[PDB]
RNA sequence: GGUAGAACACGUGGGAUAGGGGAUGACCUUGUCGACCGAAACACGGUCCCCUGCUCCUUCGAGCUGGCAAGGCGCUCACAGGUUCUAC
């Protein structure tokens, strides 16, 4: 049986300044040949702790790592807005060397409310027979919100994706962008279109709208 | 300058080969050990191979033994993974890592690549179309206005999307694309920029996707109103 | 041709509980169980005993143990035998 490495927790979020404990078990004695990884979304994962209590040369005091038996815990002194990642524990004891699950750590921050825009299909997505209206919420705290679109003051249902960016490494803010897509007979067949959006920050749901064919 | 970099990734059909390949700069890989490591999109760093410096001995996953296979050539400085009869559980973004001197480190990897993405699927490659989101000219008179682009109906992953031809990085934000019931792939890229500035500044995005050679540099104006 | 002895290489059968108030032959190999080096997880080449023990005219010295296990050789005891040499 190959060694199995459970970390946990699987994410959390902690405020900045705040000392933050991650730990990794393995399934059987690793000696101290475990290292703790740091990995920004869709980029390469840097090396931050080896041989289990020995950081990398380069990585901030602030960071640490630490071993009781089979237990190794990753901590950070001061969380720091830039300190968001996928932090990952692999062991080098035999082979196959395996990877933990990961710990997703989120940066807590204070409500900030959203800034919401809305964008009618351009004229060029008109004439490739589509028409797609996307609306925006920019710099925004915590990543929960709700979206819904309005065609003529009616609700719609299963035609609209969604997606979100991650943390500003700066700020620790979000940004979600709302796709409604149509057809152009669909588009051209209404008149007003708008996007609502609720969000903790806000104390009414903000809608954004606009009359299609006009500016 | 220690550097690897990467190449040999893309669209493969379910069940074909395919070689992956991993130059080295600033150091030499004959004494080091080069390990590669796997994450399928939206999960975990796996483990697949490792192969030793001065041995050539070679190690693999329990899941990836015998259709892969891990080389080296020390002449051309130059790691390799050959991966045959690929399934839809191989589809991951591939790096190639080394690991560090015993004295200065332990066995951890010090140094990475930036990956390259492997899709196994049968399906076929289609170019985006890319559309102007302008700011709009009802917004309220604001500080500052949104404006970005829309790259629709790609596949597969991934674009590459920029503005200004790299300049402009403060305020951009690229969402993530989402696989919509098409097939293809759709995202967006926006940026919040003074609304002072409209009417002197240029705003251009540049999106390439490399699966089908296109690149589009999509000028953002505002309409007239 | 006899008696006796010695030096060698052997055969067979035995022996080896204990380290700082003192274990070992601190031999060779393999397996093992550990740390750490050589740009070095495996393979390759190495290191990990102050004291103490043993050896030697490296003798204010010098050389031989990271631990464990097995096998071999070695040390020791007894029984003879073999070759060579010596004395009568």
């Amino acid at each position: 049986s190959d060694i199995q490495m459970t970390q946990s927790p699987s994410s959390l979020s902690a405020s900045v300044g705040d000392r933050v404990t991650i730990t990794c078990r393995a399934s059987q004695s690793v000696s101290s040949a475990v290292a703790w990884y740091q990995q920004k979304p869709g980029k390469a994962p840097k090396l931050l702790i080896y041989s289990a209590s020995s950081l990398y040369s380069g990585v901030p005091s602030r960071f640490s790592g630490s071993r009781s038996g089979t237990d190794f815990t990753l901590t950070i002194s001061s969380l720091q807005p830039e300190d968001f990642a996928t932090y990952y524990c692999q062991q080098s004891y035999s082979f196959p060397s395996t990877f933990g699950q990961g710990t997703k750590v989120e940066i807590k921050r204070t409500v900030a409310a959203p800034s919401v825009f809305i964008f009618p299909p351009s004229d060029e997505q008109l004439k490739s027979g589509t028409a797609s209206v996307v609306c925006l919420l920019n710099n925004f705290y915590p990543r929960e919100a709700k979206v819904q679109w309005k065609v003529d003051n009616a609700l719609q249902s299963g035609n609209s994706q969604e997606s979100v960016t991650e943390q500003d490494s700066a700020d620790s803010t979000y940004s979600l962008s709302s796709t409604l897509t149509l057809s152009k007979a669909d588009y051209e067949k209404h008149k007003v279109y708008a996007c609502e959006v609720t969000h903790q920050g806000l104390s009414s749901p903000v809608t954004k709208s606009f009359n299609r064919g006009e500016c | 300058e220690v550097q690897l970099v990467e190449s040999g990734g893309g669209l493969v059909q379910p069940g074909g080969s395919l070689r992956l390949s991993c130059a080295a700069s600033g150091f030499y890989i004959s004494y080091s050990s080069i390990h590669w490591v796997r994450q399928a999109p939206g999960k975990g760093l796996e483990w697949v191979a490792s192969i030793s410096p001065y041995s050539g001995s070679t190690y693999y996953a329990d899941s990836v033994k015998g259709r892969f296979t891990i080389s080296a050539d020390t002449s051309k400085n130059t790691a390799y993974l050959q991966m045959n009869s690929l399934r839809a559980e191989d589809t991951a973004v591939y790096y190639c890592a080394r690991q560090g001197y015993r004295r200065r480190s332990g066995r951890g990897f010090d140094y990475w690549g930036q990956g390259t993405l492997v899709t196994v699927s049968s399906a076929s490659t289609k170019g985006p179309s890319v559309f102007p989101l302008a700011p709009s000219s009802k917004s309220t008179s604001g500080g500052t206005a949104a404006l970005g682009c829309l790259v629709k109906d790609y596949f597969p992953e991934p674009v590459t999307v920029s503005w200004n031809s790299g300049a402009l990085t403060s305020g951009v934000h690229t969402f993530p694309a989402v696989l919509q019931s098409s097939g293809l792939y759709s995202l967006s890229s926006v940026v919040t920029v003074p609304s002072s500035s409209l009417g002197t500044q240029t705003y251009i995005c540049n999106v390439n996707h490399k699966p089908s050679n296109t690149k589009v540099d999509k000028k953002v104006e505002p309409k007239s109103c």
